[PDB]
RNA sequence: ACCGGCGGACGGCUCAGUAACACGUCGGUAACCUACCCUCGGGAGGGGGAUAACCCCGGGAAACUGGGGCUAAUCCCCCAUAGGCCUGGGGUACUGGAAGGUCCCCAGGCCGAAAGGGAGCCGUAAGGCUCCGCCCGAGGAUGGGCCGGCGGCCGAUUAGGUAGUUGGUGGGGUAACGGCCCACCAAGCCGAAGAUCGGUACGGGCCGUGAGAGCGGGAGCCCGGAGAUGGACACUGAGACACGGGUCC
């Protein structure tokens, strides 16, 4: 599976996007939301991405993503499947009206090949 | 779900065909079967006109009053009997008029826990 | 005691909370007079009143009857066949909205 | 432009359903709710928090929608005090035809406010002086909910109908009374003065016609009811189960 990674450096406010595929991306398949993974193990020229000296053995944790059809991932739904449920707030819905609820199509927590975008942040 | 509007029967026995939908201001809610427990638990309901009701779902203490006008806050052991329903006593359901046993004697409940949120009882002799 | 009708109360007392003479029930509205025609249910009687209706096209009258269910307190305890006085109150059951407040002439 | 406040429940449209407390009229609520408005009596003390807008990177054919950075309020949350509600014991100040009401004193509990904020002058500054505002209590007003007596269609080639059905006792639930709904105890309730069932129909103020008595109609204007492709069901709010808001078949 081919993954488009969005890496955010929380201490600076700047993000970078790269594309990763192959055995590197095949490592990531199976991780939930809120779990860390070292960047060196995955393999990324991190000091060249941002042009800054970075601490050793620094790791990253997955924050979210969007599937290939445009639906996002919702942290509170277990499994990798795609569902269609009624929402009142939170990721995957922007209300615009008081007390409004709407039925939206969303994903789960676990990563799968159907995913295209992966949002992660750097964790020192 | 729970509609308290009107009966669909005439006093002569004939049937009535409903002539409109159910209005929102005619609905009721699930009964709270107040049980005896180790710790008390209550919730708040927003009601017509934007008012509030305190609903007691689990009771552990009670207020007991003697004929002299003094009161004590003691804890509840069990429900001896409840004339409202045949099987309330076994399940330990408290309603107004039930007989409860405490550490200072038997008492008869005088308040409505589902509408007030407290259990008040008068001491029996 | 007086409850606003200016008539004599019943002789003995009772324990019914729905008795206007001895309980918490309040009366307000119409006051009618009639004859008991049924007393089978507990604490309930049926009272009949008769009146005339004018038929304008035929310039003659016809007789009609009105039947009302009333609550019967134990202190009064009316029977079939006597004249009673009834007063309007809040709803008490599906079909009961009046209460007997005096027996004027025992059967 | 965005956050925040108020409004979008009125106004407009149509007459399918409905023979019913739907409508007309006289009464009742001592059995009930009410944002905006009016009068009088009081209060505004101490802390905390995020986030849109904006910056970086985006995903999807579109409808829509993700992560990270930073920020404010008349935005949100705590603590206190005022205040509210329930039950038991006393007292007799109020209104009324009549107190399960209001008022005072003890006692056991539960819930639980607020924005001194904004604008303008005198202010050297100190601080006033108006203007618009925030919270609680008592009453009114406005808009409604609920209940009763009486009044107005056709059919017997439809004669018996009803079994939560009619009433009682004990509860639940509701803004509120009530078989409105439960548990138990009885056998009631309606009917040839037409019950039950079938037909047709939104009701009235009014309109057409006739010497009058009558006979026929009820689209257009006003007052009430109901509906938003058919059938069910919820969120927010003072008020909706909402025509230009949501969910299922
Ligand atoms: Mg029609
Ligand atoms: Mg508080
Ligand atoms: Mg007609
Ligand atoms: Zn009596």
């Amino acid at each position: 599976a081919t993954f488009k990674l969005v890496i955010s450096d929380p201490k600076t406010g700047i993000a970078k996007q790269i594309e990763i595929t192959g055995p590197e991306a095949e490592k990531l398949i199976g991780k939930r939301i809120g779990d860390q993974i070292p960047v060196k193990e995955l393999g990324i020229n991190l000091n060249e991405l941002f042009g800054k000296e970075f601490p050793e053995d620094v790791k990253m944790e997955i924050r979210g993503g969007t599937d290939k059809d445009g639906f996002p991932m919702r942290p509170d739904i277990h499994g990798p499947r795609r569902v269609r449920i009624l929402l009142s707030k939170g990721p995957g819905f922007r209300p615009k009206e008081k007390g409004e609820r709407r039925k939206k199509t969303v994903r789960g927590n676990t990563i799968s090949p159907e995913i295209v975008q992966v949002n992660v942040k750097l964790v020192y | 779900a729970i509609w308290q509007g009107r009966s669909l029967r005439k006093p002569s026995g004939g049937r009535i065909v409903l002539a409109r939908k159910k209005r929102k201001r005619e609905l009721g809610r699930e009964p709270s079967n107040t049980r005896v427990a180790e710790q008390d638990k209550r919730k708040i309901i927003r009601t017509y006109g934007g008012n509030k009701k305190v609903r007691l779902t689990a009771a552990a203490y009670a207020n007991v009053f003697d004929k002299s006008g003094k009161g004590r806050k003691v804890r509840i052991i069990r429900v001896i009997e409840n004339p409202a329903n045949r099987q309330f006593a076994r399940r330990n359901i408290i309603t107004k008029g039930a007989i409860i046993e405490t550490e200072i004697g038997k008492a008869k409940v005088t308040s409505r826990p589902g509408q007030d949120g407290v259990v008040n009882a008068i001491l029996l002799e | 005691r007086d409850i606003g009708l200016r008539i004599q109360p019943p002789a003995e007392k009772c324990d019914d909370p729905k008795c206007p003479w001895h309980g918490h029930l309040k009366i307000h509205g119409r006051v009618f007079e009639g004859i008991v025609v049924s007393d089978k249910p507990r604490k309930t009687v049926t009272v009949e009143r008769q009146y005339y209706h004018y038929l304008k096209k035929y310039e003659r009258y016809e007789l009609r009857r009105s039947r009302i269910h009333a609550h019967n307190p134990p202190c009064i305890n009316a029977k079939v066949g006597d004249r009673v006085l009834i007063a309007e109150t809040r709803p008490l059951s599906k079909t009961k909205h009046f209460v007997v407040v005096a027996v004027l002439e025992r059967a």
